[PDB]
């Protein structure tokens, strides 16, 4: 599992919906700018210098993700289990965090 | 005892003793007249005065008429045995009731006792009678027998109704000014009386009707037989010291010489129009003089020209005088006596107080005019008993005073026709024609600035030692009587006594007709707009003055068009009753309608026709007259502005005892007590302004009001009787219609109007006594205040320094509260000033409240309100006021330089309701920016605000601060003070603390007694100043400053006043509005939202959290607010046209699902207390329960929701079930029996700054 393991480096993900599940990534400096995570899995992905805007997660089940050193700015967290431990050292701007699923789901 | 005994008839014999010819002295030879003695030195002589006044020779009227508003000549009157014997009756009787009163009792002792003082010999050792105080009674056998006397009542002159004093004069000597005293001759008829008329007494009597009211005699001849008492002693004003006026202008009288002892005569309201200062002088000036006779009393030791013992002749000067010798014959006079006789002759003997003890009307004041001459028959006690007057007892005259009105009581007083004519004396005003002449006693009376004089200025040395019915009661026991000086026997004199009367100054005649020509319609021009000569043509009412002072068949009227396009019409027979019915309630209509806006101080009662009554300020709109009125104050309806100037009060000198411990306490006392005695004096002074300069011009409105009203009511029903009129014989016979009804119910109407106009006059009259006069006066006595105070700390600088200190800074730094019960004694005045001074408000010193489309200083201490070009207003309530983070985003409030002292803001408060949004920049920390600023060379007060702070700054010229702060905390789940209303009031006091409460409770406090000196400024700036955020803005209303610190009782009430509990609130503070969508928060669970489920009648609405969260790292974390579904309040049954909510509104409710309406209803019909509330399609059945009426009281308890039956059966209050597993909501009657049933509305708000996805 490790080997395939997928490192990414300044993204610029614009406008982009997604549904499907990605799973075995770190992603550092990203810059994800009104992004859409909808009804999908989160599976060992790692968040790192990551600058968010304005994005939506809604339905999202997370295992083993960790978001570390994020600037997430306006975003709504929305019927989720993304709770305050799976964030480390970030810092929210104008963002909020409505009703989230109870219990973690793997 | 009968004061006159044994009545004389007229025809008894010439004994010699009681009835004789007597030869009183004249210019030349006059033949003996009878006359009669009707007590010990008074004589009465039943005859016309043609014999004192060598040019009162004639009894026909003058071609010149006098400067009189009225006035009746005759000659044949007083020339039959039964007018003399019916003259004398009357003086008889009128004697015997003055006699019968305490206060007459004591005035007639007076009068009999003090005989004119023996000063006729040119050597200074001798004591001589007076050639001219005595008459001549020819016995019958032929030779006569000289005679002292006091008083003659002698008939009047040509004037028949013009009643005086007259006095012999000496060559060289003033004897009725220097304390020597002389005869008085007075020229007084009982058979006739002027007749006035009173607009003032509706307070008692509601049922009164008319005015013109009959002057009793007995108060006319009491006034006579107070100026004798006054000559008698020598003791009188001189002539030339007058009352003078004003007259270039074309509002003042042309002409009234009013003398200084008219005024002290009058007494009551009238002696108050001569200050302090004059007083002072004449009680010294009269004091020397009692000194001065009391010495040449001692010199003397012989008497030439009687038989009587000189010691009996110093004892009966001695009583007179009230001198005290000392067992070696050395008469002399001592302070406290002299004052007592002084007070009892000026004071107790007025007027005013004869009114009282006889319990008749009479008129407050020497302005309200007489106005008709009243022929009266006395001698019957059918008309007139001794005991009550015309107000006899047990019959319908008793009460109210009926006895002397002349509509009442026709048959006791018949009018006569007054010589001085309407017109005769008047001035001639008209615009740039229409002339019009308006009478000279029907203008406003200004007196000019040289009646008040001060001593204020003149500073004072202080040394060691330096300092009502009952009272006249203590007056009578303390009075002594018994002791009246015996007849004396006087040699016989020559036949003809040589002497002149008193010379009298010469009153140059003022001129007549002078001709105006002005730019705008006054006052009198409406007033004679509204006047008709009762004609025969038609009379139609208009509402242009401008055509109807030019055509005589229109008069202007001030009603509605309504009235006016009614009274015009021509109606039949049939419709005549119906007609005269409606026009009368239209008449009540307009006459009793009042201003509902009473944000004002005090002048809660508008009555808006006034303004196009009168014209008053020069608009003619009743509603632009109110709001000239809210802008201005009370200053539009003042004719001339009163200028009232204070002069710098001076300093005191205090005087070092070497090595003394009691006397310098002693200073400290006599210091403070001075301190008090001043701050009394200047009030008294500016009481004595504002009643002389002031309130003689709101009598002059409401006399003016009350003869509009009259001329109204008199053009509706010529226009009545003349369209009755018209109509034929059977008409009449089968519609019967009377005029007295009629007029009855219209005069009812008018007095009904008249007590409210009464009421807003007052409310006027007295709130610019304490805004614009009172003031002016406090800032001299504060600045005194703390120049004295530096001097006595000075002057502390043995072994008692710490108690004498404190004493002094606690005396000194408070103030002597103003209460007008000690200056004036008018009932009606005083409750009117116990309401000024009952709310709180009132005596606020700086009020900015946003009114008629201005931001104004309603406390009127401001000089200017300066107003930034980017400060904004809520459309919805423009008092709420926004400022912005831009240097144009401000308000200065610029002072009265003449109101503002320099000891101000030691003992001061201030509140304000204050809104601050929410911090979103991380700038904002540790960022303190200033909001409100009142600093001048760095010092002063400041109101600043920080993140999660509001500061309040104290800083002096020594740089020393010291700062009270709120502190709230951000990080919360539901804030109390984050964007929302906060009402922040601090309150400082120099001596012990400077406290700031927030929302009525104390919240914080520290000592600022070690500040120095925090010189005062003048400009207050509301702006946000150094905030390094740019967006930030705050919401602030109702800014308030007071000059005294404020205790929790108060700054609760204020809290309660203020808050406005007539209008359902939504959660920020503002004004619940309808037709908006508000989200719904529950105050017992404040985690959960409402939500909707499966709407229709088998849906349901619960309330499911947790309600979430909304964060910004290191700046705050509160929990979400828009959440749920919408509600909505739709109107049902309010009648007000804007869309604000108010206390027991009825209302609909909707809840808003998918952006759809669903109305808020439930079925009432099924089992259990609890009904679960439901959202039915608009369409739905209206039997199902829907109103729901809103209620904020109880105390408020924020906004409840009742549900009502369609019926009006109340199925209960809103709120929550924990209905099984899910928590429905329900309209439950448990919660009307008393949580659970307040809620919040959370509208969207720009200051929350969440987004409502
Ligand atoms: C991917 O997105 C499309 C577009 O909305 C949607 O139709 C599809 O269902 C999504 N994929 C899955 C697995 O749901």
């Amino acid at each position: 599992y490790k080997s395939k393991m997928k490192v990414f480096f300044g993204e610029h993900v614009y406008g982009a919906t997604i549904n499907f599940t990605m799973e075995n990534q770190i992603h550092q400096h990203g810059k994800l700018v009104n992004d859409k995570f909808t009804r999908m899995y989160f599976k060992h992905v790692l968040f790192e210098d990551t600058f968010f805007d304005e994005c939506y997660f809604e339905d999202v089940t997370s295992t083993d993700t960790y978001f570390k050193n994020c600037t997430i700015e306006s975003t709504i967290f929305y019927n989720t289990d993304l709770y305050e431990h799976k964030f480390i050292n970030c810092r929210f701007i104008n963002s909020t965090f409505l009703e989230q699923k109870e219990g973690c789901h793997m | 005892s009968p004061f006159v005994n044994k009545q004389f008839n007229y025809k008894d014999p010439v004994n010699g003793v009681d009835i004789a010819y007597i030869k009183i002295p004249n210019a030349g030879q006059m033949q003996p007249v009878k006359a009669f003695k009707i007590h010990n030195k008074i004589w009465v002589i039943p005859e016309r005065d043609t014999f004192t006044n060598p040019e009162e020779g004639d009894l026909n009227p003058p071609p010149e008429a006098k400067q009189v508003p009225v006035s009746y000549y005759d000659s044949t009157y007083l020339s039959t045995d039964n007018e003399k014997d019916n003259y004398l009756k009357g003086v008889t009787k009128l004697f015997e009731r003055i006699y019968s009163t305490d206060l007459g009792r004591m005035l007639l002792t007076s009068i009999v006792r003090g005989i004119p003082f023996w000063g006729g010999s040119t050597i200074d050792t001798e004591l001589k009678v007076i050639d001219t105080n005595c008459i001549n009674v020819i016995q019958p056998d032929g030779s006569y027998r000289s005679e002292e006397l006091n008083l003659v009542i002698i008939g009047p002159s040509a004037d028949i109704i013009q009643f005086e004093c007259k006095s012999f004069g000496h060559e060289v000597l003033n004897l009725t000014r220097n304390g020597y005293g002389s005869t008085q001759y007075i020229r007084f008829s009982p058979d006739f009386t002027f007749g006035f008329e009173e607009s003032l007494e509706v307070d008692t009597n509601p049922l009164l009707g008319a005015g013109k009211f009959a002057t009793d005699p007995a108060v006319t001849l009491a006034h006579q037989l107070i100026h004798a008492g006054h000559r008698l002693y020598g003791i009188a004003i001189n002539p030339n010291r007058v009352f003078k006026v004003n007259t270039n202008a074309y509002y003042e009288m042309s002409g009234l010489e009013v003398s200084f002892e008219e005024l002290r005569t009058f007494g009551g309201h009238d002696a108050k129009f001569i200050d302090s200062l004059q007083e002072n002088e004449f009680r010294l000036y009269y004091y020397n003089k009692f000194k001065d006779i009391a010495s040449t009393l001692n010199k003397a030791k012989s008497i030439v020209g009687t038989t009587a013992s000189l010691q009996y002749m110093k004892n009966v000067f001695k009583e007179k005088y009230l001198l005290s010798e000392d067992t070696s014959g050395k008469f002399s006079v001592d302070k406290l006596k002299f004052d007592k006789l002084y007070k009892m002759l000026t004071e107790i003997y007025t007027e005013d107080n004869f009114v009282k003890f006889f319990k008749v009307l009479n008129a407050k004041t020497f302005l309200n005019f007489d106005k008709a001459v009243f022929k009266i028959n006395i001698v019957p006690k059918v008309n007139y008993t001794i005991y009550d007057g015309f107000n006899l007892r047990n019959t319908n005259l008793a009460a109210n005073f009926n006895g002397q009105n002349t509509e009442i009581n026709n048959m006791n007083f018949t009018k006569l026709k007054n010589f001085t004519g309407l017109f005769e004396f008047y001035k001639l005003l008209c615009v740039r024609d229409l002339c019009i002449k308006v009478n000279n006693w029907d203008l406003f009376f200004s007196p000019s600035e040289d009646n008040f004089t001060n001593d204020l200025n003149k500073g004072e040395e202080i040394t060691s030692d330096t300092n009502s019915l009952d009272l006249i009661q203590q007056y009578y026991l303390t009075f002594n009587f018994d002791n009246e000086p015996e007849n004396i026997s006087i040699e016989n004199l020559s036949s003809d006594i040589i002497g002149q009367l008193e010379l009298m100054p010469n009153i140059e005649r003022f001129p007549n007709g002078k001709k105006y020509e002005l730019d705008k319609y006054t006052m009198f021009h409406y007033l004679r707009a509204q006047e008709f000569e009762h004609g025969k043509s038609r009379i139609a009412l208009t509402n242009s003055v401008n055509e109807a002072l030019l055509n005589p068949s229109r008069v202007y009227t001030f009603f509605s068009s309504d009235y006016v396009k009614k009274v015009n019409k021509a109606t039949e027979a049939a419709m005549f009753l119906g007609w005269v019915e409606q026009l009368v309630y239209d008449f009540t209509d307009e006459t009793s309608e009042v201003s509902t806006t009473d944000k004002i101080a005090d002048i809660t009662i508008i009555i808006p026709y006034i303004g196009p009554a009168l014209n008053i300020g020069n608009m003619l709109y009743k509603d632009d007259f109110v709001g000239a009125l809210i802008f201005s104050g009370a200053v539009i309806l003042l004719e001339f502005i009163p200028e009232i100037a204070i002069p710098v009060l001076g300093t005191f000198a205090l005087v070092s005892y070497i090595a003394n411990k009691v006397l310098t306490v002693q200073t400290i006392d006599n210091a403070l007590s001075k301190r008090n005695e001043k701050w009394d004096e200047v009030y008294k002074y500016i009481v004595t302004n504002w009643l002389a300069k002031v309130n003689t011009q709101i009598d002059l409105i409401r006399k003016k009001m009350k003869e509009a009203l009259e001329n109204q009511a008199e053009a509706t029903k010529a226009i009545i009787n003349y369209q009755y009129n018209q109509y034929t014989e059977e008409e009449k016979n089968n519609i019967n219609f009377n005029i007295d009804d009629l007029s009855s119910k219209l005069n009812e109407s008018i007095n009904k109007a008249m007590i409210n106009i009464n009421k807003f006059l007052n409310q006027c009259s007295v709130s610019y006594l304490m805004n614009s006069m009172i003031p002016y006066g406090v800032k001299r006595l504060e600045d005194f205040d703390a120049s004295l105070k530096d001097a006595l700390l000075k002057y502390i600088y043995i072994g008692q320094v710490d108690r004498l200190k404190d004493k002094v800074n606690n005396t000194l730094s408070t103030d002597i509260p103003f209460q007008l019960s000690k200056y004036v004694d008018n009932q009606r005045l005083l409750s009117t000033f116990t309401e000024y001074i009952k709310n709180i408000i009132n005596t606020s010193i700086l009020n900015l409240r946003y009114e008629s489309n201005h931001l104004i200083d309603l406390s009127r201490y401001a000089s200017k309100i300066n107003i930034g070009s980017k400060v904004n207003f809520d459309p919805i309530d423009k008092n709420q006021i926004q400022l912005f983070n831009l240097e144009s985003s401000k308000i200065e409030v610029i002072l009265k330089n003449a109101i503002v002292y320099n000891s101000m803001y030691e003992n001061f408060s201030t509140s304000f309701w204050i809104r601050i949004p929410k911090y979103f920049n991380s700038i904002s920390l540790n960022n303190e920016y200033t909001i409100i600023n009142c600093m001048e060379n760095n010092s002063g007060w400041k109101v600043s605000l920080n993140y999660g702070e509001i500061i309040w700054t104290l800083q002096d010229t020594q740089e020393i601060k010291q700062r009270v702060v709120f502190k709230y905390s951000q990080m919360i789940n539901i804030s109390d003070y984050i964007n929302r209303w906060i009402f922040v009031t601090i309150t400082n006091n120099r001596l012990n603390n400077s406290k700031i409460y927030i929302n009525g409770r104390l919240i914080d406090q520290k000592p600022i007694s070690n500040l120095g000196n925090i010189h005062a400024s003048n400009n207050i700036m509301f702006k946000l100043d150094g905030c390094r955020d740019t967006h930030r803005y705050i919401w602030i209303k109702y800014f308030n400053l007071f000059d005294k610190e404020l205790n929790e009782k108060e700054i609760k009430d204020l809290y309660d006043n203020q808050s406005n509990s007539g209008i359902l609130k939504d959660f920020w503070g503002d004004y619940l509005q309808y037709d908006k969508p508000y989200y719904m928060l529950n105050l017992y669970d404040p985690n959960k939202y409402v939500d909707v489920n499966n709407v229709g009648i088998r849906g349901y609405m619960y309330l499911k959290g947790p309600r979430g969260s909304v964060m910004t790292t290191n700046i705050y974390l509160n929990s979400s607010l828009y959440r749920g579904a919408k509600f909505i309040i739709k109107k049902y049954a309010s009648g007000n046209k804007d869309n604000i909510v108010r206390n027991n509104d009825r209302v609909y409710i909707n809840v808003v699902v998918k952006n759809k309406e669903y109305r808020l209803a439930t079925n009432a019909s099924q089992a259990g207390v609890e009904k679960i509330l439901s959202a039915l399609e608009i369409p739905d059945v209206g039997n199902l329960s829907q109103v729901v009426v809103m209620k904020s009281k109880n105390i408020t308890n924020k906004c409840k929701m009742n549900l009502q039956d369609n019926n009006g059966n109340d199925i209960g209050f809103i709120g929550f079930h924990q209905f099984n597993n899910i928590a429905k909501l329900v309209a439950s009657n448990w919660y009307n029996r008393q949580l659970g049933c307040s809620w919040e509305f959370i509208p969207v708000d720009d200051g929350w700054g969440e987004r409502p996805l």
